[PDB]
RNA sequence: UUAUUAUAUUUAUUCAUUUAAGUCAACAAUAUCUAUUUACUGUUUUUGACAACAUGAUAAGGAUUAUAAAUGGUAUUGCAAAUUUUAUAAUCAAAACUAAUUUAUUAUAUUAAAUUAGCAUGUUUAGAUAAAACAAUAAAUUUAGAAGGUAUUGUUGCCCACCAUUCUUUGUAAUAAAGACAACGUGCAGUAAUUAAUGUAUUUAUAAAAAUAUAUUUUUUUUUUUU
């Protein structure tokens, strides 16, 4: 990972909401596709998410279905449970993409950015070459140079 | 600055009022209608 | 009164009425109350009558549209021929469809001639020509094994014809409408599509942008753009419809004067030809000029009879007629019914459009101090504009009576419309070799040392080079002996100096114009004036007798003799101990010195490997019998690489000069810099340092203006390539110190021709070398020699508002 | 001095507007700010 | 590329301009191919326009400046 | 201006926090004249080449009765530091002189010598309002 | 913006790291765009200039006209000064002359007339036999 | 200046109405006129009047259609006084 | 009064306007002699061929400038103009490398350590002594300078 | 509308008022001015 | 208009506080100069921490192998002479050209002020606590 | 909440700059019939546009009139046309912040030429807060159509009591009553008005008044003709 400077986190929905802007950026989901593909891992959630966006992108132009008065509200309820499902589908995938990649860097030995956790290789947050005295969250004064978690040889 | 609250969505003009009515929604795949009417005429 | 005009002449309408129906009873008055409530389904979405847009002129200060026709409206019918599909001039294609079919038809006729002389128009279709340039992919991929199969199975096996999509009867009703008449066009890889080469595509698009001006229209052709002089008039009015209606006017003006004026010459031309109509009866002078040539067309020295001369003349008037009458015809075509000025083939002259000039002038409409957002948010863009139309008149001959009809157009132009004329007239120019001689190189080739700054000021006497035309016959020279030293023909010398029938030693012969051995009118080797006897035994002791002895100015004597000038009269402090030269031997001013055929011409001409004895004399111009004799004949040219040039023969030679004659001599620059060359010998300025001592240790902070980045390091001793390096450091025993490079020069720095002998640097191939070298970044403000006048990108000063595509002829 | 019939005169002095009409669509819409702004039509 | 020439056309806002340019092209070549195209909108042209430059907006497109109350 | 600090307050308006183009800020406020970056001590706010000739203000064109102060673009030389005579540079409030000469000043223009924004501020020059604003700032506390 | 992984890292020339005091710290030229923009135009031009000069498989070598290749035995108009000159239309050889490269082994005649044992510059070209049987011909 | 401003009336023909503005050329084509006529032919009661349309649609090149064949030929048989 | 405004300026007013203003004698453009390469561009200082534009154009004039600045100026007076490095030769640290390239090249030998004083505890420069009095340099004005 | 007078040669509101042409009208030449050729004056210079 | 209201006089006798203050400040200007100049120079003579980032290839390879070989043998004395500043070494290392173009593209390097730490800078607290008395533009140490 | 149509909707935030006065009128030199005109001399009485007061005048600002080519306003923003009656204040080179009305560049590569910015490293982290619906892509948690004002360019509108001088005046009840009136302080009582008001009765009290009990509308409306 060539990006190592400090970062800023945004909640899943606040990124999922951007849709084809960054979340469903065509080439991005092609990236995490191949990465999933090559690892022998089935790309089920991505293709599960891919159809979600592809339909939303295709139909982002139209009006919402005419809100005729329904005292039952089943249509408004179905309009919500089907939505929160879609969010929950992307919620899993959004986390899933961050799950493998940090673990993937455990296999390529690429030091992720600051305040980043790889499940086994960097159990707590790794921070090297920051702009501050200490580990930003654990208040541990950094070691110089940036501490290394992998073994030196390739 | 506004300094007043944000207006609702309906009072704002239509978000895509410029795209032609033909495109929302895009009736894609007109190619297939002639294929589907045939197979449907087949079974019927 | 200056105001008596501004009163009103009639009685204005009077106020006796109520408020019109439903108007003021918030409500913005501008919107018609009832008319706008009229449903669009019934009246449409139109605001101004549905007529061809060009009628409307964008109004000023009154936010609406107004017709340049005074309230009249021409329907769409007038904008097209009879019954035109979609109201087009031609039924076949739209704007774009007629834009690109033009080229595809224009490339079908492109031949290397069509480009030369013509500017951007001469360029072929950018695509049809660039893909042709790509014969890499051009290899015509035959229809794949599958296609020829899927068809063969279709055409024969399944008993079914296969049809191409154009020929497919997509019709549901009219399956008897034929395929397009070209259903069998051949598809190749070269022509279509246009997949072209990248770097070449640059070279085309760039060369197109620069060669816009290089149109040579004054030709001798017979075509819609053949002419002797091409005047272009660029009218300039603030309103489009102004300039158009004007560009229409001058046409029906120049069509009148142009038709008449050219007609009189046509009345003259047919007069200058016929059976008992002579006028081209050749001048005895003209029939001489055709026969004023030493060597003509067919055998030796030539002679034309007056007849074929009178034929050559008629051989040309036939063209000045065909170009004349071809003009009158294109003058009479445009009628008020079918006036089309914008086509050269139909109308004469033919107005050519030109992009209007537009200068957006945005500014803060507000004016207040506390709030800046108030200002910026209050920006409003009002534009200045000027519309141009260019009238292109092509006269097959330059009549000054017509031109002075033209330069009088500026008077009666329509209001607020200035015009500029672009005259383009052929002009006969004499390249007389007598003044500019195509002679050999100077023996001492000038170098970059002669092209620093201010070299034009101090290094070159402005061309043409001065040459002596006056030569004094020496003590016993003859006519062949003078023609010798002047390298000219004795007969030419006899003709040159009419008054000189007998040569009297001491009179100056007028050097012939055709001479080849004339001198640079000055002497190069410095001369000194000793206080040796001179005038009597008494020597020079004052400024005036200093001039009297040399016979030149006291001033020009001071200019070269700077040190002697700063001290005294004739440098009164004479020589003691060791003779004081500038005092004793005053350097004669370069101007007071006369050249010599010895010093002027190098008497040493080199020899090359392919040279033979006569071959060198063939280059030098002399004879072998003159060369070999003057050179103490050798068994072979191999020994001496520089055989001395022949002591000039009687007829001529082409010998190299000792030094470039145009080069401004240093002695003159000594004269120009008199005082400063004085204050060297005066105060004994040994030497002045330019940089402090330790500079070579400190590489950067001493970066003089003439110095440039990226700095060229010291060259590795001979590491020109890998063998040069390997043989030098890794494998000393290797035989090939350097692989055999080209015997001819190898300029790796292409195409930037760099000064020779200078340790030079090849552009960095690997990025790592590009970033790490010390290169400054543009911290301070940006400056450029040309557009520093146009101070910023925002404020673009225009001394004159001209169309941004205004091409100076 | 040429002329062609009027449609509405509009004396827009700084005091007020007085917009008379004799309706048509339009042609050239004249303008004078000698002292009193008027929009001839 | 008749319009403002750019290095890379890798954006749909350009692709549609090409998708339309090819659509109109087929129709001129083949008459009755206009029926299945027009019913699917490939012939129809967008009137969408990215906002032209303007100094008032800080970025220049649609976001105004700041103003704080006293 | 709200507070006319000189004759040019009555005329020109602040126009808000207007953003002039780079290097075209109208008033030549060299408040960054003396910002000592020791490595670039010979290149900062100096002649970009060290083979230029000295500016004009270090020299005397003609027979002068006498300059009240020599301009601030003048560069300091050893002759300046050794002759020791009163050398004056214009600044607020009245004028500044180099009474205590040194050789650490030789070679740098007077721009880099003087301190434009004198840290000691005037509770006298600023009305009760403009002083109050310094009190809140902590530059002139209370 | 100036995230150091932008512009091939050369953005490090334009970056004021940390909580800068906008008034006193931070170089001026790093603020105005066109200077930042003009600078990137420099570096971005270098990569082109680099790549154009990394593909210099050919080396420029002058040659008297008489023994030059028969391709350039005609008038050769300078670049950017005429419509690109296809080499030979009649010979069906439509390749830009500025783009046609001639092989050093082809021209050891004049360029290395000093070759002595003419191979000593370089051995001759082994041209492939495009006619006799080979795997391409199923044989 | 007189010959221009003549607006030769669009109703030069039957049901097919001529265009005279560029926006009107958008809603017009010699192909689609067959639709208008086949809509009128099938509205004609008797064969004889169905001539004046076909007789016309042959004058200006309004290309016929399949249903144009039906509308004529179907009623060609049903017109009693027809000769075969 | 009746709208008949001329679409074209009538032929009459053409002649009447075109005869009120005189022909420029120069636009006649007649030349059968040729161009005078030696003399034409060197004509008298009144009507001379006046160069204009970029400084390159002033060939025959720059030469006069040099001849002029050579004339009035005595070298005596011009001697006093000092280059910057001529002045910086008197500074305690006249020449030391800047960080871009030769930062490592700088050494303590470049330090004028004797000018100031160091304190061992702080490791810094506590003050500096007076350099104007004790700077005895044989070249207050440089060597080749001779008033 | 002030002390600074309006330049009558460059103002549209003047030049395109009714007391002069409008930019729409045929814009031809109003009247040919034969001054120098009907009553010409002779050349009495002040510079000798 | 907020009609431009005058500022009062500069105060009585402040000029004397001016000629004084500017002068003896310009005297302080010397010592901060003399201090920082030494700090800059003596920084240039010292050793730095190695500019490369060991985390990224080709500097993850063990000291025995990899580009550390050429670092240890072909140029070892040189890289000590250049005092391991991040400007010369990346220029020296690019000259040897035996690692190709992997200086800029592959090999990632420490940030600027992380590479001006002198040798034996163990505690990371150090790189931010460089002295404030010196005015150097963070070249000092 | 009445029977062609959507707000819930990200992307941002530490920003400053100004100097050292000078208007009381016009004057061909070349090539057209000659003027020294060459070097055309005649001595001096006023106070607006200013450093000051001195009428007009165009902007910023979104909130309910497009389906077949348009998202920025008039009430007014420094220098403008009739009010003068202390006064030179204008850009020139080298020059000093206190200012509401502002994108500053955040860690592969970093000062080349009119002089141009060295301390603020600390979890893109307080409270406040900024701006989009336009060639792009978010189309719904939902809309005309009934309603009041003590104000009277109208809520930043008025009003109200206690709390001081006063003054006036008495039928002298804590600490006289009434009327006048403009301070300060305390709320914020009233205009359906922040728990509707009014009235009457009981009680309560910084003060407008509050709680309880009844009428009541000078309060605004919500409306089943035997399920």
């Amino acid at each position: 990972n060539t990006y190592l400077t400090r970062s800023v986190a945004t909640p899943p929905i606040s990124v999922i909401r951007t849709g084809p802007k960054w979340w469903a950026e065509p080439e991005r989901m092609v990236k995490h596709k191949v990465m999933y593909f090559t690892m022998g891992i089935d790309q089920l959630p991505l293709r599960r998410t891919a159809v979600i966006q592809k339909d939303l992108k295709r139909f982002h132009m139209c009006k919402p279905p005419p809100r005729v008065g329904d005292a039952t509200g089943y249509k408004r309820s179905r309009g919500a449970q089907l939505t929160t499902w879609y969010r929950r589908i992307q919620y899993q995938e959004y986390h899933l993409q961050h799950l493998f990649v940090r673990h993937m860097w455990g296999l390529l030995r690429m030091y992720p950015g600051n305040t980043t956790k790889i499940q086994g290789k960097a159990d707590d947050g790794y921070v090297g070459y920051d702009s501050v005295h200490f580990h930003r969250y654990n208040r541990s004064p950094l070691p110089f140079p940036a501490r290394e978690i992998y073994e030196r040889r390739k | 600055r506004r300094g007043k609250p944000r207006p609702r969505a309906g009072m704002f003009p239509e978000k895509y009022r410029r795209v032609p009515t033909l495109l929302k929604p895009q009736q894609g795949g007109q190619q297939y209608f002639n294929e589907f009417l045939i197979r449907s005429a087949n079974d019927a | 009164y200056y105001w008596s005009r501004y009163r009103i002449p009639s009685q204005m309408p009077k106020f006796d009425g109520p408020a019109p129906v439903a108007a003021p009873q918030k409500t913005n008055e501008f919107i018609d109350p009832i008319d706008d409530k009229f449903p669009v389904t019934i009246r449409g979405n139109l605001v101004r009558p549905d007529v061809p847009e060009d009628q409307y002129v964008d109004s000023w200060y009154v936010c609406t549209s107004m017709t340049h026709h005074l309230g009249d409206f021409r329907p769409w019918s007038a904008s097209a021929p009879a019954n035109a599909y979609r109201f087009r001039p031609y039924n076949e294609f739209d704007s774009k469809g007629r834009e690109y079919v033009e080229h595809l038809r224009k490339y079908s006729r492109y031949t290397p001639q069509a480009s030369r002389g013509k500017g951007a128009n001469g360029f072929p279709f950018r695509e049809a020509f660039l893909t042709k340039m790509n014969t890499a992919e051009t290899a015509a991929v035959n229809p794949t094994r599958e296609t020829v199969m899927t068809r063969a199975v279709a055409e024969r096996l399944h008993h079914a014809r296969v049809l191409s999509p154009l020929e497919v009867q997509r019709d549901v009703g009219r399956l008897e409408e034929p395929l397009p008449c070209a259903g069998k066009i051949p598809a190749e890889r070269s022509t279509f599509p246009f997949r072209w080469n990248t770097e070449d595509w640059y070279e085309y698009e760039v060369a197109k942008a620069r060669n816009k001006r290089f149109v040579f229209e004054n030709t001798n052709d017979n075509g819609v753009c053949a002419s002797e002089v091409t005047y272009r008039i660029v009218l300039e009015g603030f309103w489009d419809h102004h300039v158009m209606k004007l560009a229409d006017d001058v046409v029906m003006f120049l069509k009148d004067v142009g038709r008449q004026v050219v007609d009189e010459k046509l009345k003259s031309v047919r007069a200058s030809l016929e059976s008992l109509s002579s006028g081209g009866a050749v001048d005895p002078e003209l029939v001489a000029a055709f026969n004023a040539s030493l060597k003509g067309p067919f055998g030796g020295a030539d002679r034309y009879d007056a007849d074929e001369v009178a034929h050559f003349l008629r051989s040309e008037l036939e063209r000045l007629e065909e170009q004349c009458v071809g003009l009158i015809n294109r003058a009479n075509v445009p009628i008020p019914g079918t006036s089309n000025i914008y086509d050269a083939n139909v109308s004469w002259p033919h107005v050519e459009k030109m992009e209007p000039w537009t200068r957006m002038a945005e500014f803060w409409t507000s004016s207040s101090d506390t709030s800046f957002t108030e200002l910026e948010m209050s920006t409003a863009h009002y534009e200045f504009r000027k519309y141009f139309r260019v009238v292109v008149v092509k006269m097959p001959f330059q009549s000054t009576e017509f031109e002075q009809r033209m330069y009088g157009i500026r008077h009666w132009l329509h209001r607020q419309t200035s015009c500029e004329f672009h005259t383009t007239y052929r002009r006969n120019v004499v390249h007389d070799s007598a003044v500019f001689p195509t002679e050999h190189d100077p023996e001492t080739k000038p170098s970059h040392e002669h092209h620093r700054l201010f070299s034009f000021a101090l290094d070159w006497q402005s061309a043409p080079v001065d040459y002596l035309s006056v030569e004094l016959a020496r003590e016993g020279d003859s006519w062949s002996s003078l023609a010798k030293r002047l390298g000219c023909s004795e007969s030419e010398l006899k003709a040159a100096n009419g008054a000189m029938e007998e040569v009297v030693a001491g009179v100056a012969v007028s050097v012939p114009g055709s001479a080849t051995r004339r001198l640079t009118s000055f002497s190069t080797t410095p001369s000194v004036l000793p206080l040796q006897q001179g005038d009597g035994k008494p020597a020079i002791t004052s400024w005036r007798r200093a001039a009297e002895v040399l016979g030149c100015s006291v001033e020009e004597l001071q200019q070269a003799n700077g040190a002697a000038a700063l001290t005294y009269m004739a440098a009164a402090e004479s020589g003691d101990g060791a003779f004081d030269p500038a005092i004793k031997e005053l350097v004669v001013p370069h101007t007071a010195t006369a050249a010599s055929p010895e010093s002027s011409f190098a008497a040493f001409e080199p020899v090359f490997e392919g040279d033979t004895w006569t071959s060198i004399a063939a280059r030098l111009g002399c004879s072998e019998a003159d060369l070999r004799a003057c050179n103490d004949v050798d068994g072979s040219v191999a020994d001496v690489s520089s055989c001395a040039s022949v002591s000039v023969p009687a007829s001529a030679t082409r010998p190299r000069r000792i030094i470039h004659p145009q080069l401004r001599p240093q002695a003159a620059t000594d004269a120009l810099l008199a005082r400063t060359l004085g204050e060297q010998a005066v105060s004994a300025m040994g030497d002045i340092p330019s940089l402090p001592a330790n500079a070579h240790k400190f590489p950067h902070e001493y970066h003089t203006p003439t110095s440039r980045f990226p700095t060229t390091p010291q060259q590795s001793p001979a590491s020109d390539n890998w063998i040069a390096y390997t043989a030098k450091y890794l494998d000393k025993q290797l035989a090939l110190q350097d692989e055999p490079a080209t015997v001819y020069n190898v300029n790796k720095l292409w195409p930037m021709q760099q000064v020779p002998g200078k340790v030079d640097q090849t552009p960095f191939e690997e990025d790592q070398t590009w970033l790490m070298h010390p290169i400054p970044v543009h911290q301070m403000q940006q400056h450029h020699p040309e557009k520093d006048l146009q101070d910023l990108p925002f404020v673009n000063h225009e001394q004159f508002p001209r169309s941004l595509e205004w091409t100076a002829p | 001095s040429i002329y062609f019939n009027l449609n509405g005169i509009l004396i827009w002095l700084n005091v007020l507007h007085i917009n008379i009409i004799l309706i048509k669509y339009a042609f050239l819409i004249l303008l004078n700010n000698l002292e009193y702004l008027i929009i001839f039509k | 590329s008749e319009g403002k020439a750019m290095p890379s056309f890798a954006n749909e806002i350009a692709a549609f301009a090409c998708r339309m340019a090819v659509a109109n092209a087929i129709t001129k070549l083949l008459p009755l191919a206009r029926i299945p195209l027009k019913k699917a909108g490939l012939l129809s042209v967008d009137r969408r326009r990215e906002p032209g430059q303007f100094p008032g907006f800080v970025d220049g497109k649609k976001n105004k400046r700041k103003f704080a109350k006293r | 201006l709200k507070i006319a600090k000189s004759t040019f307050g009555f005329y020109l308006a602040r126009r808000g926090q207007r953003k002039f183009p780079f290097h075209r800020r109208p008033h030549i406020k060299n408040t960054q004249a003396m910002n000592l970056n020791a490595p670039y001590f010979w290149s900062y706010m100096t002649a970009k080449s060290q083979s230029f000739f000295l500016p004009e203000e270090n020299y005397i064109t003609g027979d002068w009765t006498g300059k009240f102060f020599v301009s601030k673009r003048q560069v300091y030389t050893l002759q300046h530091a050794t002759s020791g005579g009163k050398v004056r540079v214009k600044s607020f409030p009245s004028v500044f002189e180099l009474n205590s000469p040194s050789r650490w000043n030789v070679g740098k223009e007077m721009n880099t010598l003087t301190k434009p924004r004198m840290d000691l501020i005037d509770d006298q020059m600023l009305t009760k309002k403009q002083r109050l604003d310094y009190v809140k700032a902590g530059l002139l506390p209370k | 913006m100036h995230d150091a992984n932008r512009f091939g890292g050369r953005t490090a020339y334009l970056r004021e790291i940390g909580p800068i005091d906008h008034k006193k710290k931070g170089r001026l030229f790093k603020r105005d765009l066109p200077t930042l923009q003009f600078n990137v135009d420099v570096w971005c031009a270098q990569q082109t200039l680099r790549k154009q000069w990394k593909g210099r498989d050919w080396d420029v070598v002058e040659m008297p006209f008489e023994m030059a290749p028969k391709e350039l035995q005609r008038v050769v108009p300078e670049k950017y000064t005429d419509v690109p000159i296809m080499t030979d239309p009649a010979r069906h050889d439509y390749m830009n002359i500025r783009r046609k490269v001639f092989d050093r082994e082809d021209m050891q005649d004049a360029l290395f007339a000093s070759g002595g044992a003419g191979q000593s510059p370089y051995p001759a070209i082994q041209r492939v036999d495009k006619a006799a049987m080979t795997l391409d011909k199923y044989l | 200046s007189i010959a221009d401003r003549r607006h030769w009336p669009a109703k030069k023909w039957s049901i097919g109405l001529e265009p005279r503005t560029p926006r009107d050329w958008l809603r017009f084509s010699y192909r689609n006129l067959a639709y208008a006529y086949n809509g009128a032919l099938r509205a004609c009661a008797t064969f004889p009047e169905m001539l004046v349309y076909y007789k016309e649609m042959k004058q200006r090149g309004v290309k016929v259609d399949v249903d144009t064949l039906n509308a004529l030929l179907s009623r060609a048989a049903r017109y009693e006084h027809i000769q075969v | 009064r009746q709208g008949y405004l001329p679409r074209y300026t009538p032929w009459e007013w053409i002649a009447i306007q075109e005869a009120d203003q005189p022909i420029i004698h120069e636009t006649m453009r007649t030349d059968n002699i040729g161009a005078s390469y030696f003399f034409s561009l060197n004509r008298s200082w009144r009507y001379k061929a006046r160069p204009h534009g970029y400084l390159r154009n002033y060939e025959n004039e720059v030469r006069d400038m040099l001849q002029f600045v050579d004339g009035v100026t005595p070298w005596k007076q011009a001697q006093k103009i000092r280059t910057y490095w001529e002045v910086r030769q008197h500074h305690p640290m006249p020449q030391f490398n800047r960080p871009e390239v030769a930062m490592h090249r700088n050494s303590a030998g470049l330090l004028p350590s004797h000018m100031w004083e160091m304190d061992k505890k702080t490791g810094k420069v506590r003050a500096v002594k007076d350099s104007v009095r004790d700077y005895q340099t044989k070249i207050p004005v440089p060597k080749w300078v001779q008033l | 509308l002030g002390y600074t007078p309006i330049n009558p040669d460059t103002s549209p509101m003047l030049m395109y008022s009714q007391c002069h042409w409008h930019y729409n009208l045929p814009q031809g030449m109003e009247r040919p001015s034969s001054v120098n050729r009907s009553l010409p004056a002779p050349y009495q210079p002040h510079h000798s | 208009w907020a009609k431009p209201k005058k500022r009062p006089k500069v105060g009585p006798g402040f000029h004397e506080k001016a000629q004084k203050w500017r002068d003896e400040y310009l005297l302080d200007r010397h010592r901060v100069l003399a201090d920082s100049l030494r700090a800059y120079v003596d920084f240039s003579s010292t050793k730095r921490v190695e500019p490369w980032d060991t985390r990224f290839a080709p500097f993850d390879r063990v000291e025995k192998d990899g580009v550390y070989i050429l670092t240890r043998y072909l140029m070892d004395d040189k890289l000590q002479l250049c005092n391991y500043h991040h400007r010369p070494v990346k220029r020296m290392l690019c000259n040897v050209g035996l690692m190709g173009p992997q200086v800029t593209t592959t090999a990632r390097w420490k940030p600027y002020r992380f590479a001006t730490n002198p040798a034996n800078t163990t505690r990371a607290e150090r790189t931010f606590t460089k002295d404030k008395t010196v005015f150097t533009g963070y070249h000092h140490d």
